[PDB]
RNA sequence: UAUCUGGUUGAUCCUGCCAGUAGUCAUAUGCUUGUCUCAAAGAUUAAGCCAUGCAUGUCUAAGUAUAAGCAAUUUAUACAGUGAAACUGCGAAUGGCUCAUUAAAUCAGUUAUCGUUUAUUUGAUAGUUCCUUUACUACAUGGUAUAACUGUGGUAAUUCUAGAGCUAAUACAUGCUUAAAAUCUCGACCCUUUGGAAGAGAUGUAUUUAUUAGAUAAAAAAUCAAUGUCUUCGGACUCUUUGAUGAUUCAUAAUAACUUUUCGAAUCGCAUGGCCUUGUGCUGGCGAUGGUUCAUUCAAAUUUCUGCCCUAUCAACUUUCGAUGGUAGGAUAGUGGCCUACCAUGGUUUCAACGGGUAACGGGGAAUAAGGGUUCGAUUCCGGAGAGGGAGCCUGAGAAACGGCUACCA
RNA sequence: GUCGGAUUUCCAACGGGGCCUUUCCUUCUGGCUAACCUUGAGCUUGGCGAACCAGGACUUUUACUUUGAAAAAAUUAGAGUGUUCAAAGCAGGCGUAUUGCUCGAAUAUAUUAGCAUGGAAUAAUAGAAUAGGACG
RNA sequence: ACCCACUCGGCACCUUACGAGAAAUCAAAGUCUUUGGGUUCUGGGGGGAGUAUGGUCGCAAGGCUGAAACUUAAAGGAAUUG
RNA sequence: GCCCGUCGCUAGUACCGAUUGAAUGGCUUAGUGAGGCCUCAGGAUCUGCUUAGAGAAGGGGGCAACUCCAUCUCAGAGCGGAGAAUUUGGACAAACUUGGUCAUUUAGAGGAACUAAAAGUCGUAACAAGGUUUCCGUAGGUGAACCUGCGGAAGGAUCAUU
RNA sequence: AUGAAA
């Protein structure tokens, strides 16, 4: 199996180290995952001390983080537009960490009529009290407005599908979202 | 696995075999003190000697 | 040191979210720690936009262990550095020395400039790569 | 070796369990515990080479299994257990009760007390954390785990406990100018009485300890113990009570006492 | 016990070697050998090959027994005594043998895990599991084999197994049953507009992500976006609370969700005790087993500083296709070129790198000595490696297992 | 001044700690306020922070050397012990031998390297000179 | 240009022997068992052998580095008397 | 007296050497590449649910056709669970073939040395001024020690010509 | 010019 020591690279000085051991179980390593889209299927692999490991493949839906609201939805995942450590990744849509994706926005929005009563793109006392009350915070910027008007929303994957079974991530906000759309638009 | 058993001599031969002084005070010793082995005059001897490094080496300090 | 998002990712610190919506001063936050052993987390690394996590500082690398203090020899690479550790191994037999030196690499954050001759000390962090365990704390030279 | 090591050899297991390098060629290894391996005197080499209450190991684990003893106020019917420092011992048989202290030797002595002395003992806690459902709780240097405690208990303290319960009697803070027990090193038994301390912040707090001979020393703050305040002990003390005359000075005292 | 002696000369003094002498847990051999005690012993060459026979199996009062096994319950109609075989649960990864590999590698002292796993023990620790949550559902408790066994048998042989008929569980797959408060949403309704609102769903534990708190060198002033506590609506404004760490995005708590759904006892032995609303009603002990998390303990894996024999008739080594670093990701139980994508060209060297040799495992130590030292250390103890050479992997907490499998080579 | 043990003023030496002689030998917040100028009649109410401590702070570098913590047993040296002596081993010894009593199983060594450590000779070691120099 | 006296650096000399060495001898070949001012290069009985091999330089002759197997009890230094 | 070399006999040790020499072990380019493991499919087989219409028994009801539900039966339909053989792609990579390279031994016609060995032949080079003073380096010559040319030294047979 | 071995 795949080491992971350092007993089978050279050294620092230029030197071949000499077969010393054969390979152990505290030393291995084990294949990629390559995560895919649709049709979830998780196979789980045994560990070092029980201690599951869900193997994340072929998962259609994962869950996203709002960080000004402290929210978080359950929505599918379009595919992989960009990923700074591979363009293969990217080609083959493989979902990984700070992996750059578009979700629906559907969610968030219909909360958002529901929470606030104000429009995107483009009744009863206690509700309309509700929404009073939490107005003056429905300004929230150009890009992320384009973006329900789009109803496609830039996410980053932050978990560790291969490690968890999750692909989990956050909505991309303000200043690394104008990074990465100038990532995107740069030509 | 059993822990050795630890064993030592108690007598060792002279540095230099014939000097016919030496061989006579020995040859005196056993013959009048009623002995058989001048392993055992060593090993007498060498007790002495024992003690002598011991007392040499005590006395040398303050 | 041009450009603090030069690379293809957006380096940051983790979990440091500064909220968009809100426009309050001092724009943008930035977290740190205190080394400890009597450390100092110089002006530079507070007011600093750039990120290494891999500093002592600013990142997430807790110094324990040995500490080492040497002299710089190599600044040719990018946050890394190489030392000499100049000592003197005894040889009994004739009960007198003999130069040895190893040098040793360590990481060097963004905090410190650092030229060939400035004495340097270190602190033991874990493994920063293959060849590198040590981060530097204090410069002792000009 | 491919897991963990189930057996010990003599000569690898410690000194101060005084076990003959004859007599076959494996030594009681200490199963799993509330002490160390190292640090702990198994009841088989406490019943069997301290009192001569048995003669084999078959008796001595027939002794365990029909369960004339009792550590904690609890049977403990496993022939290796480990009987740690401080700890009690109660035999209902002739109505003893020993206690596992050290003495001045360097040695696990054998302490003969009462029943009352038995239902109380003392632990140091080895730390403090906040359990789950915010729980302050602290552990101690036998593997104890205690709920809900004062916030004047800190660490290096020690605590009194009740034995029928996990509860406490009371507690002992640490501070200069308390009486201490030593645990490590060639001090193992001394008895010391705190005069100061020193951080050398990084590791190694190191603390300067005296005994009533004026005679000094200085030890690591992990190997120390508090038994409490000047003058009184706590618990009542071995033979020596943590004095460490010189060999000549013990030459004279037995010829004296022949 | 800091010792010398014989030998080049016709003789003498020297350098210089030879030989002598003493020792060795240093072996072999010869010749001889009466006794007591203790005891090494196929290491050196061949880690060369092996016939045969043993070396790990295992149960209590207490996981499963209709043995068509054996005594007898007669205190027991279901057994309730003992008990092969078999299912189950543990262990077989310790021990034992050798020293072949291996020259910054093992190892020795000395550090760290604020960078991780840890069965077993030991101390604490699951009022919150009815999911159109009102009939959707037994909780004095639910379903399915399958072994053993019965018999049919098939091969020359195998710890070979098929076919058919049963039956068990701490085996599998499932599964409800106990408080009180406290905030969010809705939100009936009054409608008020200072705005008041009945009633309903959630909250245990665990995983994954995101956010906040997790603290505190020193004292006063000007207002309000809208008074916020209660009002003399002149404004008095106090009250405030957070542990450890050398130091953390620590321990820990709470918001918002995720889970194909983790754990929250359908288990077992003794003794049988009390309340009467006189019901097989309700309550009750001493235990064993298992179980989520935390801590402990036996460990485990990486890791800081220093140290190794001979060689320059080895002076440059490493980097194609990882060598040195950085960023991101995969993998890991975890850091980290461990591996991949992209980028910078680095890293080691006469202070002996790299390559070669070694009748080289390292060490605690052994022989031997005034001091300095030299030689040896396979070998009882500590840590490593291996099971004929290599590679791979299941079960498991723990193996790259070999008295376990798969292939190739001999 | 005990009948060869131990004491005082001890004259002196021997090494140690402190003050001053141009000799700051890091100081700001503090509580100890300390040594308290604080004194009540001869034992009273109020001095300058390290002598205890948390910190802000400059802490220019080593080599050296002292002391300490720590270095698994066995081995080695070495205490006691009649295994009949001895090699050994860690046992044994004493009773009214019926209840039993009881000292032991010490101590030493532990290289280099690592941690703390008092010192400041020795050996190097940078300092403020077309002063970006310190107290301010 | 000579003479006298002094001086520093040289090539050396005559005599002693405090000192050294095995001795011849030596102003260092001294200040070394009363063993240490700093550093470099070389030797470890005689032969085999400055051979064989491997690099390297040279047109060549040859040079620099440079062993082993095997053999032997002496070879060698300085002096004394013949 | 002592001694040198060639030549001759006996025995040994090593070197050069045709043989694109031979072996043993390690590293390894290239090619073939088992075997498991991971992932894309595969689907025998077994098995749970939902209906699903009828050949027609049984009883309950117009008691007469007819009607209600269970029933031995079989398609047919989906809703699923487990699921071996086989299989794509991947990484781990044994083993074999071919080269290269590094070390450790080894065969060999013959050639040229060295050493040893009681009495072999040819001369007499050296030690005295050794009978031409010896030796050092270099070149040529010749059976052999050896001679000669050019320079150098005293270890010379001279420490010496005012 | 040479002069056998102990």
């Amino acid at each position: 199996g795949i080491s992971r020591d350092s007993r089978h690279k050279r050294s620092a000085t230029g030197a071949k180290r000499a077969q010393f051991r054969k390979k152990r179980k505290f030393e291995l390593g084990r294949q990629p995952a390559n995560t895919k889209i649709g049709a979830k299927r998780i196979h789980s692999v045994r560990t070092r001390g029980g201690n599951k490991k869900y193997r994340a493949l072929r998962i259609e839906t994962g869950n996203f983080s709002w960080a000004s609201e402290g929210i978080s939805k359950k929505t599918r995942i379009a595919g992989v537009v960009y990923h700074p450590s591979n363009n293969e990744l990217v080609r083959t849509n493989t979902l990984t960490k700070a992996a750059i994706v578009q979700i629906d926005a559907t969610p968030f929005r219909q909360w958002f009529e529901a929470h606030y009563g104000q429009t995107l793109g483009k009744k009863s006392k206690n509700a309309e009290r509700k929404w009073a009350a939490r107005a003056a915070s429905a300004k929230i910027e150009s890009s992320v407005e384009s973006q329900f008007s789009a109803g496609r929303l830039y996410a980053c994957i932050s978990s560790r599908p291969g490690q968890s079974g999750r692909c989990d991530g956050y909505i991309l906000e303000g200043e690394e979202l104008a990074f990465y759309l100038r990532r995107l638009t740069a030509k | 696995p059993r822990a050795p058993r630890t064993y030592s001599k108690t007598y060792s031969t002279p540095k230099r075999p014939y000097e016919s002084s030496r061989l006579d005070a020995e040859l005196k010793l056993a013959g009048e003190f009623g002995l058989k082995n001048k392993k055992e005059i060593y090993r007498i001897s060498f007790q002495l000697s024992k003690i002598r490094r011991a007392a040499r080496d005590l006395l040398t300090r303050d | 040191e041009l450009t603090v998002q030069s690379e293809r990712a957006f380096q940051k610190q983790p979990h440091i979210f500064n909220n968009p919506k809100v426009k309050t001063s001092k724009r943008t936050k930035r977290w740190y720690k205190n080394a400890g052993l009597g450390f100092k987390t110089p002006k530079t690394a507070i007011e600093g936009s750039y990120i290494d996590k891999k500093c002592p500082f600013t990142g997430l690398v807790s110094i324990r262990g040995k500490i080492l203090t040497g002299t710089v020899v190599s600044t040719k690479m990018h946050r890394t550095i190489v030392i000499r550790r100049a000592y003197l191994h005894y040889i009994p037999k004739y009960n007198r020395y003999e130069k040895r030196h190893k040098n040793v690499p360590v990481h060097v954050s963004p905090a410190f400039r650092v030229q060939v001759g400035d004495i340097v000390t270190v602190g033991q962090c874990r493994p920063i790569s293959k060849t590198v365990r040590f981060n530097v704390v204090k410069v002792s030279a000009a | 070796a491919r897991g963990p090591k189930k057996h010990l050899k003599r000569l690898a297991a410690p000194h101060h369990w005084l076990l003959d390098k004859l007599s076959g060629c494996y030594a009681p290894r200490p199963s799993a515990g509330p002490h160390k391996l190292r640090e702990s005197l198994p009841l088989i080499v406490f019943l069997r080479n301290r009192l001569k209450y048995a003669l084999n190991g078959r008796e001595v684990k027939a002794i365990l299994m029909q369960r004339h003893v009792k550590v904690d106020g609890k049977v403990r019917t496993d022939t290796t257990y480990p009987a740690g420092f401080m700890d009690v011992i109660t035999l209902d048989a002739t109505n003893e009760n020993f206690r596992l202290v050290y003495d001045v030797k360097g040695r696990f002595a054998v302490h003969r007390i009462t029943d009352e002395e038995a239902s109380y003992k003392l632990g140091k806690v080895k730390k403090v954390q906040l359990g789950k459902k915010g729980v302050p709780y602290v552990v101690t240097h036998d593997g104890r785990t205690i709920r809900y405690p004062d916030p004047n208990i800190k660490v290096n303290d020690t605590v009194k406990i009740d034995l029928a319960s996990g509860k406490i009697t009371d507690f002992i803070k640490f501070d200069a100018g308390k009486l201490v027990y030593v645990t490590g090193g060639r001090n193992l038994g001394r008895i010391g009485t705190i005069v100061h301390k020193e951080r050398h912040d990084g590791g190694f707090d190191l603390v300067h300890i005296k005994d009533s001979l004026d005679n000094t020393f200085v030890t690591r703050l992990n190997n120390v113990f508090v038994i409490g305040e000047q003058g009184k002990p706590y618990i009542s003390l071995p033979k020596g009570k943590g004095i460490k005359l010189s060999i000549a000075e013990e030459r004279d005292r037995r010829r004296a006492q022949q």
